[PDB]
């Protein structure tokens, strides 16, 4: 993908996350589980809904072929009528098919972008209070209970609250 | 000891829906929306309750002139659209040509109902024979007949007096008026039927200034006849009158058509017949009942229809790339 | 102690300009460029200094034939474009038809100036009455008159000698030549006006081979007349001659039009009149003075114009998403 | 946005930066202020200018409707003339409207990309000589005066010159 | 001590190929694919082995009627396409007009081969002079002649008996049949050539019902002649017959054209001549031999051709931005 | 570029890498050299090949002008025939030219994306076992021989195998 997240550094999808397009898997002392990120999922739903409606509404005023008849000595204008109507049908078929191809590429890349941005949202929250394992996961240098996980998910993680405990774990690891 | 983890991921499912892109084909996605209608019921149906005029084996000309093999259509109710076969077998049973026929059919594209009315009764021809204009090329029930809406006039007592007749359109609606002229084989037939060697037909309205002369030629027998009938039409406006003068070869009006309802209509070429169904979107191959914005059934449609494309497949990705 | 900081950011302002995208509508941006012209001055104006021919209540036919109610247009200067109402009231004051009228108007789309010249003086008709071809259907100042550019010829002393006349186009320019034929009501009128029962009008050039015959029919009175006038035109090329022969029913030329300037022109349907303004782009609703590349005023324009679209709004983002 | 910078990890715009689309806010012992980045701003101006001119110039050769008249028995060709001219107007309206929608999306994402790349330009200059606060800002581990700020802005920051002072601050912090 | 390094990079080369984008022009790339054909061999060539009919200085009418200056085309083999100059100098050597000429050329667009056959031998005219219908306007080798495929019939012993002739299309193929009528200058010439003052030509098939009358007018001399010839055509279907009757002014058929091969063809306007080459794609400016999908040579092509665009340049990037 | 790699944080191309679009330059005790990354290069070749074929195949059903002739009194329908055929030629020229402009932008950005993703692929493999110099290069905190380089190139680098040696080098550097 253009943005390197989907089928990229996050190798595959989660069959176990059924209520959303993007989200989190957490693992702490209280247990483990999936939570869809509702905000990014909802922005994506709005985006794609607008895209489909825009595609249908732009194709609203397209050519409507009309039946016309000509006698045996009006062959020039019958042929003109035929190339005119077929010409417009070819134009609108091209527009429809191409718009679908281009917009499909953009939709797939849009999902990819959304996953990358959700990842970066967590990464820029946690900073050095967690270790980036390189596969979409972070390993916390401190204990992160369900309230802490929820704070990361909903964008209210408190880096200074844990920075001391995390710094102590980091120094412990970098000393051996 | 293993620290707590949080991971970012995306959805995967068992979906096998595929879409295409510029750079890649057959991309499996978790969700997609097909936007192309590809099916039809293969039937000719009513259009929002309004039945079509299905002419069966008759043509538009056979209908409006009153081909005796087309008595099914002597008085047809309001239609939504008209269905004509490619080569109807009941057309001009007496061979000839319809003048400006395609322009007339084009007017029919804008009409939903006719009320046939009598303008010149068949009995009011006192100087001319009105019940002798029959032919074996226009048979009815094994007996010679003719177009029912026009009157083939013949000489009476070896004389053909100058016809001078007029009709005033008192109706509040426009009137389609039909008539014609007979081109016989040779001078012997001309004298046989109309006495007068040189004849004409002058027709005039507020706008029309017509004078037809019977052309004589030796022609091939078509449906057993070498003479020809050339038919004509006009639209007599309300409070206007049409005037006919002729000393022979005159196919006079008897019935004319009152255009009671104008609207959106079309003439549809199809070999199908009535299907006893209802639809809001009709093609010459069958009716469409669909919420999808596009269809590829047939470009000529009528009703509330999807937009036609020549595509075999239009599918929009809505979800994301589905991993195996 | 608080370390030094450097931050990366982007511009925001108080702008309320909005644009649309595929995925989102009404996106406020810091900067945008409207590219759709939506206003016009609602007036008919000169086109780069050149005034239009505004025919007011006259039609093209009324102008070129010389309807007496159209003396305003006896000699019109060079025009940029022509403006005709939808249903001009001064058309064929004597009822009839103009032959190949739409093709003639189409030629007018390629002409900017006429020089009217006299080809057959009204006095040079010695065997025929030239000053009697007047009607009450073509009144002027309460007296009967006729089209000023053509001469309605009448029998003289109950005789109508064979007219044989020719005009040689000595001018270096092409010439528009107009004439006509009179279709009377009945034989009594034919004899009354032209004596000769059967008449004709043969017209010939290097390319034309015409022979018109007066058709007689009983027609509705239009502007008080049941006879009809059928008018004709041709383009006599330089060093070519036109030849007329006729024993009656002849509406002879008097004035013909020299095509002095060809160029880009158009016939514009509009009920507006002159606005005493100047513009480089004109529509039938009003003139456009605009630097924007698109407009939605009216598809039929002339001059240096933006490109027409049916859009209500075309706005390009140039800046970025404006945060509240 | 596709690139996650505008209204993303940089939460909002700067009403106080009036002379450019992208730039910097600095804060050091000599004071604080805004400076627009002229290079990235100028590339963006060139890009959008070319885009607008390209849109106008591609719409240069579009259909021009011509007045045509037909009599009462030329209704088939009058109708053909009408569907032909209306057909081309519908085609060119679709092209104009769609091109504007698609190009507007691309323009907004282009700005977003430019902000992300300006951010990464600074980040890849500073490396571990500064701390990434996660909101578009860097906190220097060393003193960075106006000449140092200017060196970061114009792409000539000297990482080895400050790497020792910065390393000493980092070790001081990671020791508590 | 300097640690080991691994670096990520991209390709650069010495390429100077440039492409354009929405936001930037003249972007040097490492690889590109030109997709626009811009060259042609400037010659008229065979189309997949099949030579064209190159009419040189003759027109379609001059060919099919048998202009004596067009003996090169008395029997032309099967062609792929036809090449006609803009203003061929050998057209109607005797001035006149070809009826429905453009519709006939349109039929020629769908024909690849004619077999000329004799339908009415020049000798079988016993009551009429068949070898006297020659003119100096149609010279051959310094002597007066005429169109070779039609017979100008003249009175015999100051009498012109009523011609009644018929031809039955026994061939299994459709037949193009040509004839004509002569419009003389005045009554003196009419009597001189055909005796009978008033004449006609009635032509009839299964569908045709024609009756032509010679129009008389004083016309300009064209190629030395003031009389005119009006020519006519029809398509006689297999097992149909055509019937002619006439008492003068009749340009009778002699040869008619059997349509042996229908297919894809075109009439190409070009001043070029045969180039002794072969191609699969032909334009009026020259032939195209190209694998590229687009071309800008000329919109009117025939054969297996690229798609025409009005572009001066279509180049697709395939590689990446090439750094200096 | 949209993705900031090509002519971005990687300042220029490699005239010395002749067998591919993207790849690696390595430098270790066993010597130095160029290796094209065959997987990303091949995906790019497939992508662009599909794009060119799609462009040609979508332009398959475009308008074919037909010769038509009209006499001197058929000027209205001759003009209609002319505006109809020229109208379709203008439409298809616009489609061709625009599709090429838009797709050229996308192709250049596609290459840029591929370079960025190849970079991130290595970065997320190496993590803190190497130093990011900010110009497309990584400096290893441990010895990386030709088998180790090959493991990074083909996506099978073993972070735990070297994490101890690397940690020892990092601690040595951060102590001075
Ligand atoms: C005539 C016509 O076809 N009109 C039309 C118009 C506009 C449309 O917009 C859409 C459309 C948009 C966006 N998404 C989905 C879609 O495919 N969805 C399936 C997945 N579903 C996810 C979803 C994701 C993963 C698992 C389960 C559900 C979801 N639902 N609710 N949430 C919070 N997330 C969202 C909707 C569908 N279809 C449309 C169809
Ligand atoms: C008929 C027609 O409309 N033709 C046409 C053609 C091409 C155009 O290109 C543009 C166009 C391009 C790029 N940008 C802006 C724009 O909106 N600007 C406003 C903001 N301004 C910023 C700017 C940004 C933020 C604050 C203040 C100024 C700027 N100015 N100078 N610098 C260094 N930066 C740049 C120009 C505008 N308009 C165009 C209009
Ligand atoms: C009528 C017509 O033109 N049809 C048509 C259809 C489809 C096409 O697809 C392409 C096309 C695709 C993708 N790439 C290149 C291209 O320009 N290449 C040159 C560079 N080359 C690189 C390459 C890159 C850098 C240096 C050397 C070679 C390569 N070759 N092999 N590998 C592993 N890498 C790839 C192919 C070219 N041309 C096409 C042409
Ligand atoms: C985001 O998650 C945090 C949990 O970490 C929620 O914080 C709690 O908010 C309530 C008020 O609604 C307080 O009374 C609690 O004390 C908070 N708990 C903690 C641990 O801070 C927060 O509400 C969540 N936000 C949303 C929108 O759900
Ligand atoms: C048809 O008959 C009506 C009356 O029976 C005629 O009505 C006149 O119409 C003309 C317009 O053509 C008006 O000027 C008159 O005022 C009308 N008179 C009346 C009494 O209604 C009508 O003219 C007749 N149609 C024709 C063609 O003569
Ligand atoms: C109109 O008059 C001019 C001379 O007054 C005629 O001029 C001749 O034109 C013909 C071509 O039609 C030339 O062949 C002659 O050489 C010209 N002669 C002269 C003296 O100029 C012209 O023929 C006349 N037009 C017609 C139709 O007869
Ligand atoms: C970029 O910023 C630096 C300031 O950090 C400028 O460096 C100075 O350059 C001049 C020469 O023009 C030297 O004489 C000074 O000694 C430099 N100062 C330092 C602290 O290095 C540099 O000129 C700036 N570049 C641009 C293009 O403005
Ligand atoms: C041409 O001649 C053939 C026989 O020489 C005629 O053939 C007849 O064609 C008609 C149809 O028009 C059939 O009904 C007959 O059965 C045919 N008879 C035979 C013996 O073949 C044909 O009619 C002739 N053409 C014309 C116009 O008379
Ligand atoms: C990727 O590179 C590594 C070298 O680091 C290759 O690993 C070797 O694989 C073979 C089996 O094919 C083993 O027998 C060797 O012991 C491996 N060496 C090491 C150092 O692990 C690996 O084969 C490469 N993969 C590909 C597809 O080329
Ligand atoms: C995509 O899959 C279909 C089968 O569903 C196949 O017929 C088609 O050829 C495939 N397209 C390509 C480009 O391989
Ligand atoms: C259209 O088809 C659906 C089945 O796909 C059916 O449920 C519905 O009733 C149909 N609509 C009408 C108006 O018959
Ligand atoms: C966008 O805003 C306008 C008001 O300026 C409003 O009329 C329009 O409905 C809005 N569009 C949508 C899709 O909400
Ligand atoms: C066009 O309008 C502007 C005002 O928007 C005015 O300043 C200008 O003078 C006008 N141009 C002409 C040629 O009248
Ligand atoms: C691009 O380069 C060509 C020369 O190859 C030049 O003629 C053209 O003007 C240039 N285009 C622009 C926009 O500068
Ligand atoms: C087409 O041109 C090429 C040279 O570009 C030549 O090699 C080839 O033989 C030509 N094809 C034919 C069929 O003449």
């Amino acid at each position: 993908g253009l943005f390197g997240a989907i089928a990229g550094f996050i190798e595959g999808g989660w069959q176990g996350m059924v209520d959303g397009w993007y989200g989190y898997h957490h693992s702490n002392e209280q247990g483990s589980g999936y939570a869809a990120d509702k905000e990014s999922t909802q922005k994506a739903i709005d985006g794609v809904t607008n895209k489909v409606n825009s595609i249908i509404d732009k194709m609203n005023t397209q050519f409507e072929a009309v039946g016309r008849e000509f006698n045996n000595l009006e062959r020039r204008i019958e042929n003109l009528n035929k190339k005119m109507e077929d010409g417009f049908l070819d134009v609108w078929t091209y527009n429809a098919e191409l718009l679908v191809l281009m917009e499909n590429e953009r939709t797939l890349d849009f999902h990819d972008s959304n996953v990358k941005n959700l990842y970066d949202k967590v990464r820029l929250q946690l900073r050095d209070n967690a270790k980036e394992l390189g596969n979409g996961c972070f390993e916390f240098y401190h204990k992160c209970d369900n309230e802490c996980m929820e704070s990361v998910r909903n964008g209210t993680y408190d880096y200074p609250q844990y920075s001391e405990e995390a710094r102590l774990k980091r120094e412990e690891i970098s000393s051996g | 000891d293993p620290g707590d983890q949080i991971c970012i991921g995306y959805h995967a499912n068992n979906s096998t829906e595929q879409v295409d892109t510029i750079m890649e084909k057959n991309v499996t996605v978790t969700h997609a929306q097909d936007i192309l209608e590809k099916k039809h019921n293969g039937k000719l149906c009513d259009l929002d309750g309004v039945k079509p005029l299905i002419l069966r084996d008759c043509s538009v000309a056979g209908w409006l002139l009153g081909n005796p093999m087309c008595d099914e259509f002597i008085n047809v109710p309001e239609w939504s659209y008209i269905v004509e076969k490619a080569n109807p077998v009941n057309d001009l049973c007496y061979p000839g040509d319809f003048n400006d026929y395609e322009e007339l059919k084009h007017l029919l594209s804008r009409i939903n109902h006719f009320e046939k009315i009598q303008i010149i009764p068949k009995s009011s021809w006192s100087s001319h024979e009105a019940s002798l204009g029959v032919s074996s090329a226009c048979p009815y029930q094994g007996k010679s007949s003719f177009f029912r809406n026009v009157v083939w006039l013949i000489k009476k007592n070896s004389t053909y007096p100058t016809i001078k007749r007029s009709y005033n359109n008192t109706n509040q609606e426009d009137l389609l008026v039909l008539w014609g002229i007979h081109h016989p084989n040779d001078a012997a037939e001309q004298t046989k039927l109309y006495q007068n060697p040189t004849t004409y037909i002058s027709v005039g309205t507020s706008t029309l200034n017509q004078r037809l002369v019977p052309r004589i030629a030796t022609r091939s027998k078509v449906n057993g006849q070498s003479g020809r009938m050339e038919f004509f039409w006009t639209i007599l406006k309300p409070n206007d009158a049409i005037n006919f003068e002729s000393n022979g070869n005159f196919i006079a009006p008897e019935y004319a058509y009152k255009i009671v309802k104008k609207g959106d209509s079309t003439i549809m070429k199809s070999e199908l017949e009535y299907g006893n169904c209802n639809t809001k979107c009709q093609t010459p191959m069958g009716a469409i009942n669909s919420s999808m914005p596009f269809h590829n059934i047939h470009p000529l449609t009528i009703g509330e229809c999807p937009k036609y494309v020549k595509s075999n497949r239009l599918v929009l990705a809505t979800g994301l790339r589905n991993s195996p």
